[PDB]
RNA sequence: GCGCUGCUGCAGUUGAAACGCCCGUAGUUGGCCCCCCGCCGCCACGAGGAAACGGGAGCGCUCCAGGCAGGCCCGUUGGACCCGCCGCGUGGGACCGCGCAGCGGGCGCGGCGCGCCGCGGCAGCCCCGAGGAGAGCGGGCGGGGGCACCGGUACCGGCCGGGGACGGGUGAAACAGGAUGAUCCCGCCGAGACCGCCGGCCGCGCAGGCGCCUGCCAAGACCGCCUCUGUCAAUCAAGGGCGAAGGCCGGGGGCUAGAAGGCGAUCAGACACCACCGUAUUCCCGGCCGUAAACGGUGCCGCCCCGCGGCCGGCGCGCGCGUCCCGCCGGCCGCCCAGGGAAACCGGGAGGCUCCGGGCUCUGGGGGGAGUAUGGCCGCAAGGCUGAAACUUGAAGGCAUUG
């Protein structure tokens, strides 16, 4: 019923990343309208172009905007 | 935190399986290239100009891109410090603190944490030695640390 | 700090045996282990296995049918002579019927049957049964 | 042989706490050792009462209470029945 | 694990047997050397001397006698243990004098007693005690 | 005998035994990866070099302990062969650890050098980035540390006023206080200690230990991250630093309690327990000492491991948006299936060990004599580290059962 080699890929999400059987990111690129593309956890100051100063709010884990 | 503690965390960073670019980079190695140079020239440290690529360029990895990392490009355009860059910040927390002291000769913790930055510098020093990335003459002193901070930075 | 490999491997097996599981995990993917692996295999005792890279030490997935009792490494690999094996044989294992010891020589990994049929010897690696 | 796997305090993450005195005694004991009680009493007892409230002048009058905290030492909480010698099997129950 | 068990490791391991097997009381007793010295028979099997005076939960006394060692001059007692043989001893009597059972130790009931007495005059005390022997030379 | 010297192959919570803690040199130990080259170890074979002894082929000294003989028509009758090597040679080349400094051609002599020539011949010249380590960014978290500042009652002492006879203390009393107005009520003044109820199977710190307001200075673990380096690591004689309380040297300050001392009771006695007075000390600065049941009586690093539950910090997911429930990391705890153990008990190991080998360090070998003597080092001293023997003795100890 259950085999190590072809986990199931959403009880794969609820692990560490370091002990899964093949280890990834946990972050990722995402698209924002004001067109510019962002870190999903981004932690210093981000700029757009339109715009006159910051829009980013860092925090410990994810980003606000 | 272990070496001069007890403490076992595992907080790292897992970079992907895959080298190979983004399907959206629209930069040629040269573009970063010089990218580099100009944050260098005004006096960054690789991680922090690892980070501003990260962030604002949006290039998670830079080897997947020029084949090569940071230092090594900064070396070949003869830019690299002469001091690499954990050995310079161990320094300058081992100033701090003998700072701090002087102004107070009543505080053991300080000198606790001292001694064990100074236990980790003889080490990194003496690696770096060996590998020839050094002088065999350079050596770390307390009396004139500031001076090899500031000069060599 | 991580060391012996194998001894931790083989550790891990026979404990998810006595439970009578049926597939375990091992972080490490050394050649040395992959022999031993093979030799466990031919001779009837632990089927299959799988190598899963990662770029990082890659991980192994083996399966298990009961059949191993023991199994275990020598941490210092003492030197075997060829003509003195029987001393080791009945220091180690139950019987003189059964149960491999292996060495490793200048002709490869194999089993101490074979070493004594070539008159060679070399170094101790472990043993099951 | 070991008695009691907390042996005989609440104590941890920890080296050293703070001190206090007993009650009766005035004996020194760790925080963590010591044995404490909270009680609220009024200051006159429940027979004079309505005696004391016929005889108060203001109207919807409450009696006020006393709060204190009583902590005791391990010989003079035995000697004054505050805690009871258990049974083997009963020292390992943790219910008021 | 506790002991060592690297491949390179052998001078650590004859340093630690050499140190650590002299707390055993019988290696120490028999290669220390104090033993010998103040041992009034100085590994012999047995030693002739010269008596010099006879002395005696359970309540029996025991028959012993004082001697003096013709090659050490120190005094020491050693007990006559078969009946009768306290008559077959006279004062200033050459004798030949071994060891009990327990090597250094006391043995039995009797305290302050190490030895025993084997021959007077050159004559087996059991060979006089069974009548083989006479002792009408002395 | 003896697995009571333990390499094979001991023990270290309670029987004897984990240094008080951290750093750290010699020393020991060190993740994964390159298919063939050189070197070290390693394995096999071989040479060479004394016999006797030992093993061993054959021979009926009448057997044997022995000896190398002996029969007729004897291998050329026989006395074969092996065994005292850290060195020498050949091969293997898995395991074990080192190899920084381009190559190919022509001048160029047979070769090897030292140089000059096209780069015009080469894919010319960087494994990866360890649930190893270090550095960096952001986030909050905490009785973590040091410096100055600072409030509050309370003990004590003094004073203004009132009032009029006992007060204190004990199991019961008696010493000390009171018409010089005590005890009691109120207000004011002074100094010095201390930081409560909140306060906790909460938390912080290498440990010892850490709790008033305000402000200042540096530090730290954790979490999150497709940020940087590339093995920089683990443990440790010698050496260095910290280290409760008491104690010592030199200066300050002087309210509480209180060794010594004194006094009253109790007692057969009581120079002790109880009552009262009270010196050093307890507080601050600078410096010595370097000991504790300094205890989880359990060394550090590392892997696997039944299940349930609580709390702390950070992050993420889902929704009906509640400080909800579902997870991850790290930490502090409780119960417990297997398993282990002499058992009590442990089970986030005291498990995976007579089926008896992951790495490093330290300690112990029946009880006394004895942590004594004699030396050495440190210390102002008190004393600390190191550390025997003679002699004596048959039991001393651990966990548990019934009385
Ligand atoms: C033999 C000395 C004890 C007897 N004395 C005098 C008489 C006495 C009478 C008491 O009331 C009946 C009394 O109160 C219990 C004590 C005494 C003393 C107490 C002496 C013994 C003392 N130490 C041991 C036991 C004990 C127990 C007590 O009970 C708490 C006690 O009272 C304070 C005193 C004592
Ligand atoms: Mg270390
Ligand atoms: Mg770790
Ligand atoms: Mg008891
Ligand atoms: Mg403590
Ligand atoms: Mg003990
Ligand atoms: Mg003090
Ligand atoms: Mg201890
Ligand atoms: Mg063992
Ligand atoms: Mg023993
Ligand atoms: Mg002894
Ligand atoms: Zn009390």
């Amino acid at each position: 019923n259950v085999d190590l080699l072809y986990p199931d890929p959403v009880e794969e999400q609820r692990k560490h990343k370091l002990k899964r059987l093949v280890q990834g990111p946990n972050s990722y690129f995402l698209e924002i309208k004001c067109i510019v593309v962002v870190y999903s956890h981004a932690n210093t100051p981000v700029f757009c172009p339109g715009c006159t100063s910051q829009i980013s709010i860092p925090t410990g884990g994810k980003c606000a905007f | 935190g272990r070496m001069h503690s007890k403490g076992k965390g595992i907080s790292r960073s897992a970079i992907p399986y895959t080298r190979a670019p983004a399907p959206w980079n629209k930069y040629t190695p040269e573009d970063v290239c010089e990218q580099i140079c100009k944050l260098a020239k005004k006096g960054t440290p690789p991680s922090r100009i690892g980070l501003i690529l990260r962030d604002q360029f949006a290039i998670g990895q830079v080897k997947n891109v020029t084949g090569s990392k940071i230092v090594r490009i900064l070396k070949a355009k003869g830019l690299a410090p002469e001091i690499p860059e954990d050995l310079y910040c161990m320094i300058k927390k081992a100033v701090a603190i003998r700072k701090h002291l002087e102004r107070s000769r009543r505080d053991k913790d300080s000198k606790f944490r001292l001694i064990l930055v100074e236990s980790r510098i003889h080490r990194l020093a003496r690696y770096y030695r060996q590998a020839r990335r050094l002088p065999p003459t350079f050596r770390y002193k307390s009396d004139q640390a500031a001076a090899l901070l500031a000069t060599y930075a | 700090v991580r060391i012996n490999v194998l001894r931790d491997a083989l550790k891990s097996i026979c404990n998810a045996q006595r439970i009578g599981k049926k597939q375990v995990i091992v972080r490490p993917s050394s050649k040395v282990i992959i022999e031993f692996l093979q030799l466990m295999q031919k001779n009837g005792y632990i089927s299959d296995f799988a190598v899963v890279d990662n770029h990082r030490s890659n991980r192994i997935v083996v399966n298990l049918i009961g059949r191993l009792n023991k199994a275990g490494v020598i941490s210092p690999r003492f030197d075997i002579p060829a003509n003195d094996i029987e001393k080791w044989v009945v220091n180690l294992l139950p019987s003189r019927l059964f149960g491999h010891i292996i060495l490793t020589t200048s002709q490869g990994i194999m089993d101490h049957i074979e070493a004594q049929h070539r008159q060679i010897g070399g170094k101790v690696i472990g043993y099951f049964y | 042989p070991v008695k009691r796997r907390n042996n005989g305090r609440s104590k941890y993450n920890c080296g050293h706490t703070n001190i206090v005195r007993c009650q009766n005694c005035h004996r020194c004991v760790p925080k963590d050792k010591v044995i404490k009680r909270f009680t609220i009493r009024n200051i006159v007892d429940n027979t004079i009462a309505d005696d004391v409230l016929n005889a108060c002048v203001i109207q919807g009058f409450a009696i006020p209470k006393l709060y204190n905290k009583v902590q005791y030492c391990v010989s003079c909480s035995i000697h004054n029945h505050i805690v009871r010698v258990r049974s083997r099997e009963d020292r390992k129950i943790r219910t008021p | 694990m506790s002991k060592t068990s690297g491949l390179y490791t052998a001078r650590k391991l004859r340093t630690v047997r050499r140190v650590n097997r002299w707390a055993d009381k019988k290696y120490r007793k028999a290669h220390l050397g104090t033993w010998l010295k103040a041992n009034p028979l100085e590994g012999a099997c047995m030693a002739r001397g010269i008596v010099t005076q006879k002395i005696g939960p359970n309540s029996a006394v025991r028959k012993a006698v004082r001697v003096q060692l013709t090659k050490n001059s120190k005094k020491i007692t050693a007990f006559v243990p078969r009946d009768g043989s306290i008559t077959y001893i006279d004062n200033n009597d050459e004798v030949l004098v071994a060891g009990f059972g327990r090597a250094g130790r006391a043995v039995g009931d009797i305290p302050g007693c190490r030895f025993k007495v084997i021959k007077v005059a050159g004559i087996g005390l059991l060979a006089l005690f069974l009548r083989k022997r006479e002792k009408r030379a002395r």
